[PDB]
């Protein structure tokens, strides 16, 4: 019961990053309902599908520098490189905004030299 | 009729690990489940 | 349960198995504890030669140090102990000319041969109900170990759990399991500032 | 004979883990049984017999 | 079942343990089949009786 | 919770050597009832 | 190799006996498994285990 008391204190009244505690899948909400001599919890969740193979390289090279992302990852179709989040594909063009820099790009492994649009220069043109 | 068999755990599947391979979804999907628990 | 922890990171507990190279993976399990992605890619080997030296140190423990697998034994000992305790009581007359039946019949006539036996019973059933009530409880407890574990594999193994002192000591990165006779033994890898 | 053996056959081992154990119970034995009834001062009429 | 049997699909591990630099062998299975168990496992079964 | 520990031969019998000479054949219940009480005293400490 | 009801020198029981490599002592009569149950028998008329 207590366990069933925790859910209506964790899963129903809120969201919990825990797995298999508020149902199968990345929890989103939990609508409860009754029983004769028990409780029931209806867990709504997030089930990914329609996958797609991509190719990765964690960091990128430019000006000899190494830039990393902020939230999401780096992928590439065959020729282009894009940045997107880890649980949905909605790709974007790389920028000096959606990344950041630390170090020289001779140490990270798996790197792939690329280019960077930067949204300031033409604003100077 | 009847049968007696060893237990199947599931479908043997293999993944394409690689130092340059990821996988990301494109469409989501919702599920609804039931965790029945007693109280009384 | 491990073929996807390494491979599929932790995407094998929310649906289909999405892969990842275990470098981009730790690169995320650091983004939970509050470490920027650089601290892994730029210090990988030092992180590597640590993980690999981290196990051998465990080898000795479970390969050289006894007393490290206690609880799983304190369970075996009891269940088997009380058992012999049940085997043994069968030689405690519980109030009769013996603890052996065929004799008691082969020495008397029914009337007392029936009460003699009517006592022997009155302790055995008492012997059994005792063992039982010592076998329910010890079978209830072991449950709390399981509904717990089931809640540890569900969190520590299939993913990251921010809960301090749940997947062990430190901001937890990733917990790897291995099995056992009647239970499990987890290998919780963590982060420790120095 | 010696108490390190007062245990051994309790546990039934010829070896004793580090750690403690419990074997028996202490209880003093009594002596000098006593009886002290009340002042015997209400007697029967025998001299009158 | 509630503990070890969460998943429904049984996965495996490729031969190419180019897993970023680590050596997970001490946990992965042993194709030599000392009962298809692992190293840090087998000890746990022989180190217990 | 408070740890209790008992001396069965003291309770059931109360220092009547006659009695204990009967419990030997009522078996080994005497011990167990203690073992299950120690196995508590060990844990209700561990808990703390 | 048969379920039987037997008496060995007054010792009566039921079960299945088998040839056994066990080595009694020239005087010993019958061994008892844990629980002190009857374990085996050296057969008198040939004194064999
Ligand atoms: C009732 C009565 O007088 N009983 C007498 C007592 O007085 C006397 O002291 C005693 C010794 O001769 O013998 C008796
Ligand atoms: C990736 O793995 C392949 C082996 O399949 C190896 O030849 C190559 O050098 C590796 N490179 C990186 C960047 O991981």
């Amino acid at each position: 019961a207590n366990l069933a008391a925790t859910k209506m204190s964790e899963c129903v009244l809120g969201q919990s990053k825990r797995v298999d505690f508020c149902g199968k899948g990345y929890h989103l909400m939990s609508f409860p309902q009754s029983a004769p001599h028990g409780v029931v919890f209806l867990h709504v969740t997030y089930v990914p599908a329609q996958e797609k193979n991509f190719t990765t390289a964690p960091a990128i090279c430019h000006d000899g520098k190494a830039h990393f992302p902020r939230e999401g990852v780096f992928v590439s179709n065959g020729t282009h490189w894009f940045v997107t989040q880890r649980n949905f594909y909605e790709p974007q063009i790389i920028t000096t905004d959606n990344t950041f820099v630390s170090g020289n790009c001779d140490v990270v492994i798996g790197i792939v030299n690329n280019t960077v649009y930067d949204p300031l220069q033409p604003e100077l043109d | 009729s009847i049968i007696a068999y060893t237990m199947s755990l599931g479908a043997e599947n293999s993944v394409a690990y690689s130092n340059n391979s990821i996988a990301i979804p494109t469409n989501f999907t919702i599920s609804v489940t039931t965790e029945i628990l007693p109280v009384s | 349960l491990l073929a996807g922890t390494i491979t599929s990171g932790w995407t094998f507990g929310a649906g289909a198995a999405l892969q990842i190279p275990f470098a981009m993976q730790m690169a995320y399990r650091f983004n939970g504890i509050g470490v920027t992605q650089n601290v892994l890619y730029e210090n990988q080997k030092l992180i590597a030669n640590q993980f690999n030296s981290a196990i051998g140190k465990i080898q000795d423990s479970l390969s050289s140090t006894p007393s490290a697998l206690g609880k799983l034994q304190d369970v075996v000992n009891q269940n088997a102990q009380a058992l012999n305790t049940l085997v043994k009581q069968l030689s405690s007359n519980f109030g009769a000319i013996s603890s052996v039946l065929n004799d008691i019949l082969s020495r008397l006539d029914p009337p007392e041969a029936e009460v003699q036996i009517d006592r022997l019973i009155t302790g055995r059933l008492q012997s059994l109900q005792t063992y039982v009530t010592q076998q329910l409880i010890r079978a209830a407890e072991i449950r709390a170990s399981a509904n717990l574990a089931a809640t540890k594999m569900s969190e520590c193994v299939l993913g990251q759990s921010k809960r301090v002192d749940f997947c062990g000591k430190g901001y937890h990165l990733m917990s790897f399991p291995q099995s056992a006779p009647h239970g499990v033994v987890f290998l919780h890898v963590t982060y420790v500032p120095a | 004979l010696d108490p390190l053996s007062e245990t051994k056959c309790t546990l039934k081992s010829f070896t004793v883990e580090k750690g403690i154990y419990q074997t028996s119970n202490f209880r003093v034995q009594p002596t000098e049984s006593i009886v002290r009834f009340p002042n015997i001062t209400n007697l029967c009429p025998f001299g009158e017999v | 079942q509630e503990v070890f049997a969460q998943v429904k699909q049984i996965y495996k591990t490729p031969p190419i343990k180019d897993f970023g630099g680590f050596n997970f062998s001490q946990i992965l299975p042993d194709p030599s089949k000392p009962s298809k168990r692992s190293f840090i496992e087998d000890l746990l079964f022989n180190k217990v009786t | 919770m408070t740890k209790t520990s008992v001396d069965c031969t003291m309770y059931i019998c109360g220092d009547s050597t006659e009695c204990s000479n009967l419990l030997l054949q009522y078996g080994s219940f005497c011990t167990q009832l203690n073992r299950a009480l120690t196995g508590i005293a060990v844990e209700q400490d561990k808990n703390t | 190799n048969k379920c039987v009801n037997f008496n060995f020198n007054g010792l009566t029981g039921t079960g299945v006996l088998t040839e056994s490599n066990k080595k009694f002592l020239p005087f010993q009569q019958f061994g008892r498994d844990i629980a002190d149950t009857t374990d085996a028998v050296r057969d008198p008329q040939t004194l064999e285990i």
